[PDB]
């Protein structure tokens, strides 16, 4: 076949990776033991735990912007609501 | 030597279906990417069997869609499962772009992957507003009337070039005629590129979420991840049930159900919810031309990704800054949207124009600064002098 | 021989607490603004004053208030 | 014991699909039968069924 | 001798790929009865004062708002310092009272 | 945007039919279709359902061939040329008494009124907003508004100005029964038979999306089943490095 | 620990009732 | 190593179109496919072209031809390319699977 270039991944045999040594592995096939292990003890605790630790990442991004939502919508309530004369004229240019 | 390797056209799936080896460590985004190449197919089929049963005329583009909605056996279900199929093909093609951006797949060795990937999306937005035109309720004209004379901002002639993509000087048969027949043509395309995608794909293999080298421990591709792809494509198909029986008019607006009357316009006109972010965006800055190539100069921001992220430490799984800014900017994304579809008054031009500047400044000028500031704080932590 | 529905529930939700409080807001609302009308110079005044905000929030009211108790009437 | 139904249906596959499919056949009409009925007699009054008796005198 | 052989092909391609392109590309353009340009006539007698009146023409709308005179001192005494595109009222008017307007908005 | 112009949210009421199994209650369109016929019945369109589709649904069968024996649509020319016009039949459209658009603007004395056909799927809050605004008018315009001569005021509508003749009295359909008389029953049962209308394809489509829903859910739980079972063979590997021997 | 010394499973391992049945 | 067989894009196109070792007394039959195959890709194309401006009723169907034959620019060019490339495509069809018949190419190995 026609050669190509370069390739960082081979296929099985010459797959690419460092060579290593001593590594063992191992399995127990799936019919020998319980599909659903844990199912809910480690449903509950892994899930808490999880969702412990990555909290603040997605709460503060959601707390700054609802902050700035909120205060837009209440300033544009406060602009359209007995003030179209008295405060809309000297904010809208 | 085994039948499966050894057939041309079955040593082709074979390498791509039956014997592919992916990472140890995958979780659901690249299911979720099978499950937006089955989303693909799914609208294909059912695009067919909906032009089976569609007419072209523009006096008789609505009373065809009416037709296929109740005169045809079991035809309302074809008609909303397009449309909701479309709507969730968008929404689950977004979250795989945010994904392929979280976790750093647009290092270097998949630039061709990543290039030809938003191409698959220009094109893919192209489409949509295709066939929302192809449509031709009320709004969809205006629409329509607005993206066509969008690139009457190119400079000296600009009204030559619009009035020949919209067949005259008003739109008639051959404005939607030949939006529809366009729209009937591309995905086949998009089908092109798409296979050209998978062929990028498979030089390099697919990245860890670890952001770390994969090519250590993989395992076969079928009778392991085919199930991981069967999982979230059954809850698609229940969620798709869920929207397409008992909620069906929520994803899109309830505003395409009129007769075209290109004589009185609604006072509230915007797109389909998948373009509110760049139509805030054009909204945003007060100039015509400006609007223009600032659409495009978003995809081009995103297309300047690579090459700009200098961490020497791949994808965002160990970067506190770095992922919270992610997060700032998703929320972003999703608050650029939300305003683009509430009306501008006084507190909303400042919004927007704020929104948009760190919007493009996230794609600029944060990933640079923050990631030379992880990878110098990852230096200096673990070394004594 | 039977009223309608709709209406004995807004006259009922009416004679409330909340309910007589803005109705004396949207009624003192309407003779400061029949005041402003008989004064003269009405006409170039170039801006008028309108009790649709008082308007809306007793209707708003009457509405959030007799929704989730009509249909069981209803025959 | 659990040995015969083994070898009398999963030992063979020929067999397992003809059970698969005739199974799926027999369940489909069932279960079409009784949830046409569940969502026919949860609405008593609200189907055509019974006012066209109603509207008859 | 080769090569002007060679260029001389090239010269008929590129002619030949320029026709053809250019007949694909005007089928497209439009066709002839679509260039029916349109005339209207608008009665004036009873449109009302303050009420607005459209008149499909040419694929467009066009507006006829029959302005008071109050609306004509007010567009007359118009700071032409606070418009982006300098244009007198009087230019654009020919009956005062009568403002025959295209409604398209030209920003898109 | 004010709220003047943006018209007051639809309330929620809690509708018979909004319900994830409920159906039609279509003992009641066959009332609706009454009223809709008694009173709207020189203002709108209603032309785009067949009568061949309200058989079955609402009405049972000859009562469709005797109402379509009171119009005609003008069949194929005869020998002579001379265009006829014979009785309607079960693959007929309702005839909008407005011949195509013209005498809509002549008699309103104001805009076309839309087809109701697909009137309650074109606006936000469909269900409602109808019921909304044909009983949500006053008798007297709030202090303080102007509006043109022989308009009617609204305040659910965008704007506050529609030119809605306020006919939804009492006393005025007397169905077959005592119910009518009422203003809230004719505004309740149009508003269903409307909701109808858009599509008369709500039973099988609650019936198919129940089915759907259930077939879908056994077959996810079944899939996490197995996506348990045989992912087990790789999740509960363990590794156990010995380092090598120290030769090279 | 030797390679031979398999770790122990037994939190995971299917009761002492081998697979027998399992399989159906 | 040479771009030519590096990307992959690239790679196919050179696999199949740039080098690809044709044996030395081909004759013009095989021509003859290449040409046939190029004779579909233009009816395509012009099928595209024809299709924008085609209604599909059938009380406005012959109408369209008789529109897309007089009454636009340019365009019995391509009415009459589409039904003459047609036929023409279905005579290259034909002196394709003569010219396999005759030499021998329907035998075992393809
Ligand atoms: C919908 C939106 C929410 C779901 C998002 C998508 C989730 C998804 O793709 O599936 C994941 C899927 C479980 O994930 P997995 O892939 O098994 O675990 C991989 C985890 O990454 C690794 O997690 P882990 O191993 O630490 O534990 C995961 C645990 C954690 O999951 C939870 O407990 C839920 C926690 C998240 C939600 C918390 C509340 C919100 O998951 C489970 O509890 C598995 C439930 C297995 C159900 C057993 C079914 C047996 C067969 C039933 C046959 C019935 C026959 C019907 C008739 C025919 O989620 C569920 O199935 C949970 C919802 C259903 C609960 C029903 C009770
Ligand atoms: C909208 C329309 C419907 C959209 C359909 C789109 C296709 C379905 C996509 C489902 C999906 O993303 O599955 C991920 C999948 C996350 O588990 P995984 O498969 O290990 O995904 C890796 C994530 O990076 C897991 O991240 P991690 O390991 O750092 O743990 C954080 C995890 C833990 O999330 C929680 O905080 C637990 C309660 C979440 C509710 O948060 C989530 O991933 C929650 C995402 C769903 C909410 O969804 C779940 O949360 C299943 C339970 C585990
Ligand atoms: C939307 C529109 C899309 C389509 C839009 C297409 C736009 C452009 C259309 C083509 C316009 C030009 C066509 C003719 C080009 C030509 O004749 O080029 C020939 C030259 C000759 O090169 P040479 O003399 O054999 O070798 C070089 C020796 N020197 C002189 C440098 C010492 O060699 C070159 O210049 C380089 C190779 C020739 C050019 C590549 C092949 C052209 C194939 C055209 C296929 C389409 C027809
Ligand atoms: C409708 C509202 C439902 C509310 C509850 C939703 C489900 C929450 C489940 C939380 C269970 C209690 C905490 C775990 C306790 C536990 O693990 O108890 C032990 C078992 C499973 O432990 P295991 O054998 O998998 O541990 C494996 C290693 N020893 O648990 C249950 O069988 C809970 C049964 C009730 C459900
Ligand atoms: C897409 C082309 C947009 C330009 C266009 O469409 O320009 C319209 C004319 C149509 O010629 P016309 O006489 O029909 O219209 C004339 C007044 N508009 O295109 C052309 O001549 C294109 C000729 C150059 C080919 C450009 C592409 C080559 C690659
Ligand atoms: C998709 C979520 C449902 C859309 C929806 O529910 O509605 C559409 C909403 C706005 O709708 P709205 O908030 O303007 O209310 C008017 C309708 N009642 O889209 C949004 O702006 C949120 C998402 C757009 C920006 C995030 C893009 C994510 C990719
Ligand atoms: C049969 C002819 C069909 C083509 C046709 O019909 O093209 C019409 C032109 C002449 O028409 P015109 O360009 O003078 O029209 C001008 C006013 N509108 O023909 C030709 O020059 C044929 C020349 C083709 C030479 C081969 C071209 C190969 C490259 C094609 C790239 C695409
Ligand atoms: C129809 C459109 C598309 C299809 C069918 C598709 C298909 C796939 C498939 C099969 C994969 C392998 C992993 C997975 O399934 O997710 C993949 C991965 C990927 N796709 Fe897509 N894709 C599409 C669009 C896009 C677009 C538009 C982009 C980017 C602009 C993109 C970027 C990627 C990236 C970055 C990966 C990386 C996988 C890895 O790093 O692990 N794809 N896609
Ligand atoms: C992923 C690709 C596609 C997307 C995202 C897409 C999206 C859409 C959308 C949003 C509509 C508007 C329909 C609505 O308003 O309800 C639409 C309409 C339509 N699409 Fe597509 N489409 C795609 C591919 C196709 C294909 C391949 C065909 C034909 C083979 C097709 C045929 C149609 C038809 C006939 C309509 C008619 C409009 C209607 O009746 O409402 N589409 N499409
Ligand atoms: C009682 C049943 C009726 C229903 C359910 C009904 C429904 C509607 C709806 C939904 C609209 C459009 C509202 C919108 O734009 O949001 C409308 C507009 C209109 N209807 Fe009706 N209608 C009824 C009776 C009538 C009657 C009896 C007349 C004539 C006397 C009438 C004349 C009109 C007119 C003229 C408009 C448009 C003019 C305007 O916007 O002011 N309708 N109707
Ligand atoms: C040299 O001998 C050959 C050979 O001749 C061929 C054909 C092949 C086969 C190679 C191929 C690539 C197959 C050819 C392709 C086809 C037959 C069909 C695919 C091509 C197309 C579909 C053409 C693409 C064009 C369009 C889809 C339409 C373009 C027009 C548009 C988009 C209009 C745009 C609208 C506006 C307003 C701009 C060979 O492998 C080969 O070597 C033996
Ligand atoms: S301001 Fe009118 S098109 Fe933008």
């Amino acid at each position: 076949g026609p050669p190509s270039g370069k390739t960082y991944m081979g296929w099985w045999g010459h797959m690419g990776g460092p060579k290593q040594k001593g590594i063992t592995s191992y399995a127990v096939s799936p019919y020998a033991q319980k599909p659903l292990q844990g199912i809910f003890h480690n449903a509950v605790f892994n899930s808490f735990r999880r969702f412990k630790s990555q909290f603040l990442y997605v709460l503060i991004p959601a707390g700054i912007y609802w902050y700035w939502w909120k205060n837009g919508n209440e300033y544009n309530e406060f602009l359209y609501s007995k003030a179209g004369r008295e405060e809309l004229e000297r904010v809208n240019v | 030597m085994a039948f499966r390797k050894s057939n041309v056209y079955l040593s082709l799936v074979n390498s791509y279906i039956i014997d592919s080896p992916q990472p140890s460590s995958i979780n659901y985004w690249w299911n979720m990417g099978s499950l937006l190449g089955l989303c693909l197919v799914i609208q294909i089929v059912t695009g067919i069997f909906m032009a089976m049963h569609y007419s072209s005329n523009i006096e008789l583009a609505f009373s065809s869609v009416e037709h296929i909605m109740r005169d045809v056996h079991n035809g309302y279900i074809l008609r909303y499962l397009h449309a909701n199929g479309a709507s969730f093909f968008f929404m689950v093609m977004f979250m795989h772009m945010a994904k392929g951006l979280y976790y750093g797949s647009y290092r270097s060795p998949r630039v061709t992957l990543w290039n030809v990937g938003v191409i698959i999306f220009i094109l893919t937005i192209a489409t949509a507003f295709l066939g929302y035109c192809c449509v031709y309720g009320q709004m969809s004209h205006w629409g329509a009337t607005v993206i066509t004379n969008l690139f009457s901002a190119i400079p000296f002639v600009g009204n030559d070039i619009v009035s020949w993509l919209w067949g005259g000087f008003s739109v008639s048969n051959p404005t939607i005629q030949r939006f529809f027949a366009l729209h009937y043509l591309v995905p086949f395309i998009i089908a092109a590129m798409v296979i050209m995608h998978l062929m990028a794909l498979h030089i390099h293999g697919s990245s860890n979420p670890l952001g770390i080298t994969g090519n250590l421990d993989r395992i076969p591709m079928h009778s392991y991840f085919i199930f991981k792809d069967l999982v979230t494509v059954f809850l698609f198909m229940l969620i798709l049930a869920l929207f397409v029986f008992y909620s069906p008019n929520t994803l899109g607006h309830p505003d395409n159900y009129i007769p075209g009357n290109p004589l009185v316009t609604p006072a509230s006109i915007v797109p389909e919810w998948y373009l509110l972010p760049f139509y805030a965006i054009l909204r945003s800055i007060p100039d015509k031309l400006l609007g223009v190539i600032t659409m495009f100069a978003a995809i081009l921001v995103l297309l300047v990704l690579p090459f700009t992220d200098r961490s020497v430490v791949r994808g965002n799984t160990f970067k506190v800054l770095s992922k919270f800014f992610f997060f700032i900017f998703v929320f972003n994304f999703v608050l650029l949207g939300q305003i683009g579809a509430c009306h501008v008054e006084v507190p909303y031009v400042l919004m927007g124009q704020i929104a948009t500047f760190i919007y493009f400044a996230y794609f600029l000028i944060i990933v640079p600064v923050i990631s030379t500031i992880e990878n110098v704080l990852f230096y200096i932590g673990r070394v004594n002098k | 021989e039977v009223t309608d529905q709709l209406e004995d529930l807004r006259e009922h939700f009416k004679n409330t607490e909340e309910g007589k409080a803005l109705v004396h807001h949207y009624e003192e609302c309407a003779e400061r603004v029949k005041i402003q009308q008989q004064q003269p110079g009405y006409a170039d005044l170039e801006h008028k004053e309108d009790c649709v905000e008082e308007f809306f929030h007793l209707q708003h009211y009457l509405d959030t208030a007799t929704a989730p108790r009509l249909f069981d009437k209803l025959k | 014991s659990f040995s015969s139904l083994y070898k009398t249906f999963f030992k063979r596959n020929a067999v397992f699909v003809g059970t698969i499919f005739a199974g799926a056949f027999v369940f489909q009409t069932v279960f079409d039968t009784a949830i046409t009925s569940w969502y026919e007699n949860h609405n008593k009054g609200k189907l055509w069924k019974d006012v066209k008796a109603r509207i008859a005198a | 001798y080769a090569y002007f052989m060679v260029g001389a092909m090239g010269l008929l391609s590129s002619a030949g790929a320029k026709s053809t392109v250019e007949t694909f590309i005007s089928s497209m353009t439009a066709t002839a009865d679509v260039l029916a340009m349109a005339k209207v006539e608008v009665n004036l007698a009873a449109i009302p004062l303050g009420k607005n009146v459209v008149v499909k023409w040419q694929g467009k709308p066009v507006f006829i708002r029959h302005r008071t005179p109050h609306e004509i001192q007010e567009a007359n005494s118009v700071d032409m310092s606070a418009l982006k595109d300098p244009q007198t009222d009087a230019d654009r008017v020919k009956d005062p009272q009568w403002l025959i307007m295209l409604g398209i908005c030209t920003h898109l | 945007m004010t709220a003047a112009e943006h018209g007051l949210h639809a309330p929620a009421y809690a509708w018979s039919h909004n319900g994830p199994f409920e159906t039609f209650d279509h003992a009641s369109i066959r009332r609706g279709y009454q009223v809709y016929r008694e009173v709207c019945a020189a203002c709108h369109s209603l032309d785009r359902v067949a009568w061949r589709t309200l058989v079955g649904v609402s009405h049972t069968n000859e009562e469709v061939r005797n109402m379509a024996e009171e119009f005609e649509y003008d069949d194929e020319p005869d020998e002579q040329g001379n265009p006829k016009k014979r009785p309607g039949k079960l693959s007929d459209y309702i005839p909008g008494p407005y011949p195509n658009e013209q005498a809509a603007r002549a008699a309103n004395q104001g805009a076309l009124p839309p087809d109701l056909s697909l009137i309650v799927k074109a606006r936000h809050g469909g269900c409602d907003y109808i019921f909304s605004l044909l009983t949500g008018y006053p008798d007297e315009p709030p202090a303080g508004v102007a509006l043109p001569p022989g308009s009617n005021y609204n305040p659910y509508f965008p704007g506050g100005s529609i030119a809605m003749a306020r006919v939804l009295f009492d006393d005025m359909v007397e169905y077959e029964d005592g119910t009518p008389a009422t203003t809230s029953q004719m505004a309740k049962d149009v508003t269903t038979f409307l909701n109808w209308c858009a599509e008369p394809e709500h039973d099988e489509r609650k019936r198919l999306g129940l089915k759907t829903v259930i077939i879908l859910s056994s077959l996810y739980l079944l899939s996490i089943w197995v996506k348990k079972f045989k992912w087990a063979g790789i999740k509960t590997r363990k590794f156990v490095f010995n380092p090598p021997k120290p030769r090279k | 620990k030797s390679t031979y010394r398999t770790p122990n499973f037994d939190d995971v391992l299917k009761e002492n009732n081998d697979a027998d049945k399992g399989r159906s």
